[PDB]
């Protein structure tokens, strides 16, 4: 069981926006900025999309956002493309220094 | 540019070990630190472990600190992730993720952008 | 025979013998009407040891766990705090963005470690109760006793030789009252009972160490944190403290110790096995060629190639001119038991010119002696 | 934004600049129509090392070998004497008619054994000529790395849109290494003295090993036979008590002159920004007295100036100062680091133009 | 009276282990050290190495102190010779003779008289 | 194997006649101490102790067995030559190094 609660299926129409979760505790999300959303199609090795919560590498779209409230951290995709369907990980840096990795959700676009 | 090299898919019986290996390319393998996270077919990604390469110092997950053993060749530029008495639970692909070790040399607190780069992943199968 | 050959020997006269054993040297006594015996402290044995004190030379930290916190929100806790097992050190570290914290300024770090000893030296006690010496008696030509604090007097029989008794008193070996039998994995040292308390390392008597701080790295203020660490070895170290201190001998079971055993003994029921035969007529030989000790005296083995044995053996030591006896032989009354019959002979000849006559007559044998 | 968070950090002022770059320090660099930069010394580092001398600390005895003879008949000899992985000692015992001698007296013995080193503590030679700074330099809103070696101590820094400078540096310590060695023992370094080093009473080598003084390590008493002394390991920790403990991270400031001549602003060559602002980052205080947030430029028109000033209790004329050299919005949904200096009290940050402007209410304790 | 009964004949194949015996009788086994040698054939004596039974302290021959292995059972009067990785040319009689210890314990000197009581042999053939 | 004792292979005799077989060593075993005995071996059977400390021998011993040392070679003297008397005979010392050497051994053939 991971520490970290993501839903497991979310589904969104093209050109459309969408909401991923991400729950943990005062000890990882809710105590740190180091929240950071992966993104992994099937096959390939996942990729780093957004980091300090909000932040995001220079080859990641502006479509792609984060925020942060309590325990609980969000990924907004905006305007959905045929590309985006994936699997996407929220991941944290805990209190005790270790790491921890959301259960994953399968984005299917229509 | 920046490359992470994995070896080659292995196929192993239950109660024996397997030592996977990734390669630095394109960056200071000295001033970095090599992390292992696995995945098991359809499952959720799990982080293992870590190596700071500068030092040779670790930290493991409690679920693999009595298994697990990371290792670093500085000469070569490869991280080794061994694992010892497999069992059917650990058919799963083996990723290593780099992240920067503090200007100082002691990997108290990761980078923000931790995991920037990946490695394809070791698909290993226990029978 | 025994005490011939060794270094630390020691001569008693007396004419009821006041002598005192040690381990390592031998006496010889000799008393007119009486034969010449050896005697010598074999071993000094403590049957039990009772365990008092275990201290730790070597450790291992297994099991780091680290807590951190943002400034503003707190010290961190570990549920190791509370494990007597575990070394628990509190740090204050520089936050900010970077290290992932919303907040700046100085924000609170906690790391346990698990403390297992490698390497424990013990502390026991010897009970004088439990003391047992043994001691050998040899004629001159051995037979064992036992003496032990509830039985210090034994009787000694002696063929031919008749029987004495060795009645000792067990105040040897410094007041083991205030004396520690102290163990580090092969060696054996008997320490002073309250140095070997005073040491500054983690201890135990009955697992719970109490002091583990005395293993672990001292910590610095103004400096640059560091993992909780413990120091090296301290065998090395122990083996320096142990310098001046008296090393004792273990085996496969007990203890063996450097007695000075104080006897006396009773050389009332002996007698000369050789005074009730006659001279010996017949020619002699030298079986082993005369040698000189390293206590100025000398040691001849002669074989009796004549007939009439069993009789005594004649020897005498003379001048440089042959007339008068001026040496003196340590063997009581040496005797040639049959024919072809190998005697031992100790003889003290004086310093430079003399003859060891050996035999009667014509056939008598004659060896010239110089003493440095 | 290096020295934000750093706890030792110092700011300097100027107008084209005189700098002292110490470990565990920062210095941010100021300067009226220069960029705001962060400097700082990431290590010192000798490129190349002289070893001195390795001490045994950890020591084992094996195949042990003795040989007797009589008195008089002279002394007994081993094959092992001549190797030099074998301690050899002798000595004289009671020989005798019992134990196979004609003569009394003492007779000469040798006791030889086979020395292992299990443990070993280093020492090398630090060299002041073969020292090498690496400083980091970073622009307000990843950093160029720059060496400084006593032969080429200028450097000529290049920094992408913002220009060029030159780091002329002279390094200054004031412990003699000379008299210094670097000490090595499993996972902890130290810098002693290099005559208490080579004083050390334990066996040596210079550089299938040979090993000078083995019987520092090597005892023959017994309660015959061969003892080993024990790992000195703790034994060298209480004789380390008062040395500095050391991480190749030796410390010395290094004193820099910095040319800010070829050096230029980007974000001069462009326009205010129109657009909407947001906050990417809440406004957090530092442990210098200034504040920094983390603003996303949410309009259009960019690349464009990002227009910030700090205002009075009655939001009415500028009382504070911007440390960040003309922030930028490089694209839309770009996301820009300011550092602010408020002053003491209530101030307002005012973010943006017009009504779309972001006002931001801040109090400085102080 | 004094007696040492060894263990029985044993054949065994090129490239393995042999493990003989033999029983002290008649006089303190922990006060003598048990000397181990050899006899091929038509061939002389050769000696192997002793045990002191007070301590457990051994002596092998520089020919076989990485094969042969010397071992005592003080409870059962017992002492036991292993020679491992044997070959065609271990094919001889064992014979197992005893010495006295000094009084002490150790064996730095035997005593003159030394392998004054022999054990019959034990063929080990090949 | 070759010993650092040497003994002549064979050596005959007639009955009732004196004999002597040699054993040459070094300074190190029989020219260095006195640990020099003398072994009886019986076809089939275990060897015996005849002579030790050069010339000392056992209770059960014949006095037509002596001992003798010269330098680094012992000799054993077998007197009045008897028909038992046939058996193999071996030399041994006891070395500087603290181990125990074997002559090659001498069979001794009564005519
Ligand atoms: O196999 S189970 O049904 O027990 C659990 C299931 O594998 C969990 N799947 C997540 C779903 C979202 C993408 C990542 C994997
Ligand atoms: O076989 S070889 O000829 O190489 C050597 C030969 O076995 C030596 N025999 C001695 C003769 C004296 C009695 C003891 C055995
Ligand atoms: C401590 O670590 C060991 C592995 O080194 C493991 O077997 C043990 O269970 C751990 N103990 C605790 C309390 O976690
Ligand atoms: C030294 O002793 C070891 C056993 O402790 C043995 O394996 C090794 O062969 C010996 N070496 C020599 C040169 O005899």
């Amino acid at each position: 069981q991971s520490a970290l609660t993501q839903p497991a299926s979310v589904s969104g129409s093209p050109g459309q926006s969408i909401t991923i979760s991400c729950t943990g505790t005062s000890s990882d999300v809710g105590g740190f900025n180091y929240v950071s959303w992966f993104q992994q199609h099937p096959g390939k090795a996942p990729k780093l999309m957004l980091y300090d919560v909000t932040s995001r590498p220079s080859g990641v779209s502006s479509r792609f956002s984060g925020s942060k409230s309590g325990n609980t951290a969000s990924l907004t995709i905006s305007g959905l493309q045929a590309e985006d369907e994936a699997d996407y990980y929220c991941s944290s840096h805990t209190s005790r220094g270790t790491w921890v990795f959301g259960g994953g959700t399968k984005l299917t676009v229509l | 540019e920046v490359q992470l090299v994995e070896s080659g898919a292995e196929v192993k019986k239950p109660g024996a070990s397997v030592k996977v290996s990734c390669k630095a390319s394109g960056y200071t393998f000295t001033s970095y630190a090599m992390h292992w996270v696995r995945q098991a077919p359809g499952q959720r990604l799990e982080w293992m472990g870590w190596i700071n390469a500068g030092n040779g110092n670790t930290k493991y997950s409690q679920k693999f600190q009595d298994r697990v053993t990371i290792t670093r060749d500085t000469s070569a530029s490869t991280a080794y992730m061994e694992l010892s008495s497999l069992r059917s639970e650990d058919t799963a692909i083996y990723y290593c993720a780099r992240d920067k070790v503090d200007d100082y040399g002691d990997y108290w607190f990761p980078t923000l952008w931790y995991f920037d780069y990946w490695g394809q992943g070791t698909l290993v199968t226990v029978s | 025979m025994r005490c011939v050959g060794v270094g630390n020997r020691d001569f008693v006269e007396g004419v009821w013998v006041d002598l005192v054993l040690e381990h390592g040297g031998c006496v010889t006594t000799m008393a007119q009407g009486k034969p010449t015996l050896d005697f010598e402290l074999t071993k000094t044995t403590a049957k039990e040891v009772a365990l008092l004190r275990t201290y730790c030379i070597e450790a291992s930290i297994s099991n780091i766990t680290t807590a951190t916190r943002c400034p503003t929100q707190g010290e961190p806790y570990l549920k190791e705090e509370q494990d007597q097992q575990y070394i628990c050190r509190r740090d204050v570290v520089d936050r900010g963005w970077g290290n992932g914290c919303g907040l700046f300024g100085k924000g609170g770090v906690v790391t346990c470690a698990k403390f297992s000893c490698s390497g424990k030296i013990t502390g026991n006690l010897v009970q004088i109760e439990n003391l047992e010496y043994t001691v050998v008696v040899t004629v001159h030509n051995g037979v064992t006793a036992m003496i032990t604090p509830r039985s210090p007097s034994v009787e000694v029989k002696l063929p031919d030789y008749g029987e004495l008794t060795l009645d000792c008193e067990p105040r040897s070996g410094i007041d083991f009252n205030e004396m520690i039998l102290m163990k580090m994995k092969k060696k054996t040292w008997l320490v002073h009972k309250q140095w070997f308390l005073d040491l500054p390392l983690p201890w135990t008597a009955g697992v719970h160490w109490n002091y583990k701080e005395r293993m672990v790295t001292f910590k610095v203020p103004h400096a640059k944190r560091q993992d909780v660490t413990v120091l090296g070895s301290q065998e090395g170290a122990m083996h320096s403290a142990l310098a001046g201190a008296t090393e004792v001998d273990s085996g496969d079971g007990n203890h063996m110790f450097a007695g000075h055993l104080k006897c006396k003994v009773r050389m009332e029921k002996l007698r000369i096995k050789g005074m009730s035969y006659t001279m010996c007529s017949g020619k002699f030989s030298i079986d082993k060629e005369m040698a000189e000790t390293q206590h100025g005296t000398t040691v001849v083995k002669v074989k009796y190639e004549g007939a009439g044995a069993p009789c005594k053996v004649p020897i005498e030591i003379r001048d440089v001119n042959k007339e008068k006896v001026v040496g003196r032989i340590i063997s009581s009354t040496p005797l040639a038991e049959n024919t072809n019959s190998v005697t031992n002979i100790e003889l003290e000849p004086p310093f430079g010119d003399s003859y060891i006559v050996i035999g009667v007559g014509n056939s008598a044998l004659t060896l010239h002696w110089f003493r440095k």
